[PDB]
């Protein structure tokens, strides 16, 4: 079973630090273009970050570009999202949406809810 | 309190118990008795009959019970019903929608199925007394792309659509007698068992859920895959079935075990599978990959018995006759190579 | 074969390379279907057929006559000249219709796909072939190549009328079509630059089209034109003798051997050549 | 939010109906599959090389 | 009999092949088109402004005797990893992108990711994209009102300026043109990051002028087939 369990998150201060530990078990983690997506309360699923199969094609969305930092661990089969300098708009449930097709630089994991290879969802919230 | 999280925890513990029950009956695997049967060798089949009548890429095909008349779908809006014995096109059905993804030949040869991104399963009459072919029934109840369908009989069929739900249709009335709901991802293919009592459908959630055509519910869920299960085919024994997904690995699940028995993987082939079919004996697993070559996987040793040349585009459709006489592989080059 | 052995081996390997290339193209367009079903590929098929013809019934006779000094089948000199023209001007017209098809596919691709159907491609191929027929066979039946030591340039009264409609008008149409192709390609390349360079914020790709045209058009010119200018000025006579004119004839025929490496060099043809 | 609760309920009932089944041993399943293969290989033209006598394709 | 049913089947196959050869001409004539977006990104205004045309499933238009098959996907599901593979022999993927919805969810980043998945696809890599930066009539004032800013969802805006090869609209504020060309170049970045040469993006700006929009599609598909044939002949 393709299961993704994102450890960490919670409620932190806006502008601090946060690290999500997405346990990627059930598939060859070193062959899928794992990425990060979030879902704010009242907002749809938006793409956050992305990393290649080996860690070269690293890309983030404009809202987290330079702030967040993704890092895949092919040895531990886990995907990390080092959040730095958080913002009030970071109130969202971050999912671990995975690239369905391996060995490809393409996937539509930015789709709406009921997505197959998506994380179970960690409630990453900030204070005000 | 916290119905969502509590129900998710109960679902997680139920999945853990199911996995433990699967591993409990998994003292051995299909590869543990690999020394009891002789190998099959590299049997490189040749193109006995080539079919070049399509204009666009061929997305789906299906064989008939007579093992002579085969149907094929292409994005040009034509449903060419070939004659594999003499290389002749019996009919060229003008499809309502150009882009189509499914094919299902009736077990009696009188009907045929169509459908695609139009979310409508177009049933056409073949042996009608009106001369040419026409729309025998318009099954329009799906909200997603009608990926695949299979003909149980001239009265009721089941279609795997892109709305995460399958549905047992009814050619007599035209409505879904029962809907097969439970797939988390859009369904990509389904196959009927030789007993025709229950069927399994492979979706894009790495979980080929087994359904019951009678009760309309999901019997079992096979979560052994990793990527979008694009193809599926029920083992000729009726208790097992293979699955072809995008993870470049084919897996043979068994209904009586609720788990995968053999994983047909190979490092030389990294492209996913969108075509899976079994021969008359089920020993050969015809697997049409995305590398423009169909791999004839051995269902008992997990090794390809020889890739198939010819096709230069992705083979998205492949099927063996009811007697295993020949396998007709159609790819995205508007060609169908019938291998034997 | 002491000093003539070099030219003998050169002609031998020339015939072998021509035959190999043409047979490979024919086998790729008759065994496979991704190189015969396309409309623009029918002209390449016809070119390869004309090349196989000039390699089987034009090149070997001229080669053995050159390496033997004499002329085999002396009574068949007129028939061999008929075959030589029928093959060479057919190859030239095939190159011309290939360039015309490419110009139609580059300038007005929609009009090309609507008007230049496979039926229209067959009509154009037949037009080129019957043009070669009227240029070669009919003038031979009337003996238009005179004014058994079959070594002559051409009758001045027929040479001007033949090399013009056979090469000069075809080579002019080819020049115009390839120049318009280069202009449209450089316009598309300017657009591609305005896209990619802006995405990053030109002439490296604008030189690739020039190089591939000098390989396609420039090689054909540098092969056939040095022979056809002589064919046009030799019956007019400082001209060159018939001995050295054979070198230019063979240089022109070298375009026939180079055609498989020029036009069948695309990836679609190379993929079938690798498996064959 | 009620859609998520409905999906969770459906998943729970599906997993419960899947759990209380008769999952036979993988050894017995492989034995049945290999027995079916051995019994149906004699009439399988794809597995064994079929001559052009009764094969209407070659 | 010996030649009774066989000859009938042969003549039926001959008639079917004749019909198929007749249909191949119009199939090569009707260049199929894929019209999609990032979700309510203004594709309905494109279907409305397309030959004034079973709901939103497929529309056909013809200009200069060149008919087209624009297949709208406004009725499918959100997951698009399978039905988008059916557009592998398609001519142009007309991507109607809401160029002013960068603040509303970040729909602009969603469209960027959709265009990236379409570009680097295994089947859509040989097909160009007619990028239709729709909702320009709203972008005309979205950047000045401050309700939707580029820097809130794109930090590269500060490191970006209007290109020298830009064609602004008569009467447009420099900031509007700067944001429009920034979106265009952000699409073109991942467009040209493939480096294959088999397909190139065709960025256009729609929904600002109510003229014939299918004329732009015609002029784009013309150059599309031009560059396709050039790559076939190794000329580009
Ligand atoms: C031998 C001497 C007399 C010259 C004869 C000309 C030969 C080489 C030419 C003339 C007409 C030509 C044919 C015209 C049309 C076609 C259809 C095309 O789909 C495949 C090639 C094919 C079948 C050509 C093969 C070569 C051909 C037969
Ligand atoms: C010199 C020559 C020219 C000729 O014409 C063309 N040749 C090639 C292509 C087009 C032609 O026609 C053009 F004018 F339009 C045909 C035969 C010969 C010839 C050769 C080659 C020879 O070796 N011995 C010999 O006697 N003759 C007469």
């Amino acid at each position: 079973q393709v299961q993704l369990q994102e450890s960490g998150g919670g409620l932190v201060q806006p502008g601090g630090s946060l690290r999500l530990s997405c346990a990627a078990s059930g598939f060859t983690f070193s062959n899928y273009k794992m990425n990060w997506v979030r879902q704010a309360p009242g907002k749809g699923l938006e793409w956050v970050s992305d990393i290649s199969q080996s860690g070269a094609s690293i890309s983030y969305t404009g809202s987290v570009k330079g702030r967040f930092t993704i890092s895949r661990d092919n040895a531990k089969n886990t995907l990390y999202l080092q959040m730095n300098s958080l913002k009030p708009e970071d109130t969202a449930v971050y999912y671990c949406a995975r690239c369905p097709a391996p060995f490809t630089r393409d996937c539509f994991d930015v789709t709406s809810t009921t997505y197959a290879y998506r994380g179970q969802g960690t409630q990453v919230t900030v204070s005000s | 309190g916290s119905e969502l999280d509590q129900l998710r925890q109960e679902a997680e513990q139920l999945k853990n118990q199911i996995r433990d029950a699967r591993k409990a009956c998994a003292d051995a695997t299909l590869s543990q008795i690999t020394n009891n049967i002789d190998p099959v060798g590299r049997i490189q089949m040749r193109t006995r009959r080539t079919l070049r009548g399509h204009l666009a890429k061929i997305y789906a095909m299906h064989w008939g019970t007579d093992s002579r008349l085969l149907v094929s779908a292409s994005q040009d809006g034509k449903l060419i019903i070939w004659d594999s014995y003499t290389t002749n096109k019996v009919h060229a059905i003008p499809l309502r929608s150009s882009w189509v993804m499914t094919c299902a030949y009736a077990p009696s040869g009188n009907y045929v199925a169509c459908g695609g991104l139009d979310n409508i399963c177009s049933i056409y009459n073949l042996k009608t007394r009106e001369g040419n072919v026409r729309v025998s029934r318009e099954l329009a109840g799906h909200t997603g792309y009608l990926s695949c369908c299979r003909f149980l009989d001239d009265n009721q069929i089941v279609t795997s659509s892109g709305d995460t739900t399958c549905a047992l249709w009814d050619i007599e009335t035209g409505q879904q007698t029962t809907t097969f709901t439970g797939h988390t991802g859009d369904v990509m293919s389904l196959s009927l068992a030789p007993d025709t009592r229950l069927f399994v459908s492979g979706a894009c959630d790495a979980s080929a859920k087994l359904w019951d055509v009678r009760e309309g519910m999901c019997r079992q869920t096979f979560t052994g895959h990793e990527s979008d299960i694009n193809a599926i085919c029920f083992f000729p024994n009726g208790n097992a079935f293979a699955t072809g997904s995008d993870d470049a690995t084919c897996r043979l699940f068994d209904l009586r075990a609720d788990q995968e028995l053999m994983t047909y993987s190979h490092d030389n082939i990294i492209c996913g599978i969108t075509s899976v079919s079994f021969s008359k004996s089920g020993r050969l697993l015809l697997a049409g990959y995305d590398d423009f070559n169909c791999n004839v996987w051995d269902a008992l040793k997990a090794d390809r018995a020889g890739v198939l040349a010819g096709h230069d585009n992705r083979v998205s459709c492949l099927g063996v006759t009811d007697d295993g006489m020949a396998v007709a592989t159609g790819s995205w080059d508007s060609f169908l190579k019938i291998w034997n | 074969f002491s000093v003539r052995i070099l030219t003998a081996c050169f002609l031998s390997l020339l015939i072998l390379s021509t035959l190999l290339g043409n047979t490979l193209v024919c086998a790729a367009v008759i065994r496979f279907r991704h190189l015969r079903s396309k409309v623009t590929n029918f002209f390449v098929i016809s070119l390869a057929v004309s090349d196989l013809l000039v390699a089987v019934l034009v090149m070997p006779w001229k080669a053995v006559a050159e390496i033997a000094g004499f002329w085999p089948f002396g009574s068949f000199c007129n028939i061999w000249v008929a075959f030589d023209i029928m093959c060479s001007t057919a190859s030239i017209l095939n190159l011309c219709v290939i360039s015309v098809d490419r110009y139609w596919a580059i300038s007005s691709p929609f009009r090309y796909e609507r008007k230049m159907t496979p039926k229209a491609a067959f009509i154009l191929i037949s037009v080129a072939w019957t043009l070669s027929v009227l240029i070669s066979f009919i003038p031979v039946q009337l003996s238009w190549h005179k004014a058994d030591n079959c070594d002559s340039s051409l009758s001045r009264t027929y040479a001007i009328s033949s090399s013009v409609i056979s090469f000069y008008i075809p080579v002019a149409i080819m020049i115009v079509t390839y120049t318009r192709i280069y202009r449209i390609a450089q316009k598309q390349i300017r657009r591609i630059a305005a896209l990619e360079r802006a995405a990053v914020h030109s002439f490296k790709r604008e030189t690739k089209v020039l190089k591939t045209l000098s390989v396609i058009m420039g090689v054909f010119v540098c092969c056939w034109l040095p022979f056809f200018i002589l064919n046009c000025i030799l019956p007019f006579c400082f001209c060159i003798d018939s001995n050295t004119f054979d070198v230019f004839v063979w240089f022109g025929w070298a375009n026939s051997s180079l055609n498989p490496i020029i036009y069948a060099f695309n990836a679609d043809f190379r993929k079938a050549f690798s498996t064959l | 939010n009620t859609a998520s609760i409905a999906q969770a309920r459906k998943l729970v009932e599906q997993l419960k109906m899947e759990a209380n089944i008769d999952r036979i041993k993988v050894s017995k399943a492989a034995a049945d599959l290999m027995a079916y293969c051995e019994a149906h290989a004699k009439e399988d033209p794809l597995l064994t090389p079929v001559p052009a006598s009764e094969n209407p394709f070659r | 009999d010996q030649r009774n049913e066989e000859k009938a089947q042969r003549e039926a196959n001959k008639k079917i092949e004749k019909q198929l050869q007749k249909d191949k001409q119009v199939y090569r004539a009707t260049h199929r088109l894929l019209l999609l977006g990032a979700g309510e990104s203004g594709k309905s205004t494109i279907v409305k402004q397309m030959r004034i045309l079973t709901g939103i499933f497929e529309t056909k238009f013809q200009v200069d005797k060149v008919n087209f098959h624009m297949f709208d996907v406004g009725a499918q599901r959100d997951e698009r990893r399978k039905w988008i593979q059916c557009f592998n022999d398609v001519t142009a993927i007309i991507f109607v992108v809401a160029s002013s919805s960068y603040n509303m969810t970040n729909r602009l980043q969603e469209a960027l990711n959709l265009f990236k998945s379409i570009w680097n696809n295994r089947w859509l890599r040989t097909i160009s994209v007619i990028l239709f930066l729709n909702k320009q009539d709203l972008l005309a004032e979205k950047v000045l009102a401050g309700k939707s800013k580029i820097e809130d969802y794109f930090p590269e805006f500060a490191r970006y300026t209007t290109p020298e090869d830009a064609t602004p609209e008569p009467g447009e504020d420099p900031r509007v043109t700067r944001a429009k060309y920034f979106i265009r170049d952000e699409f073109l970045r991942i467009s040209t990051a493939s480096g294959d040469g088999r397909h190139y993006c065709y960025p256009h700006f729609t929904c600002s002028v109510d003229t014939e929009n299918i004329r732009r599609v015609f002029n784009d598909c013309r150059d599309i087939i031009q560059r396709m044939h050039l790559r076939q002949y190794e000329l580009l």
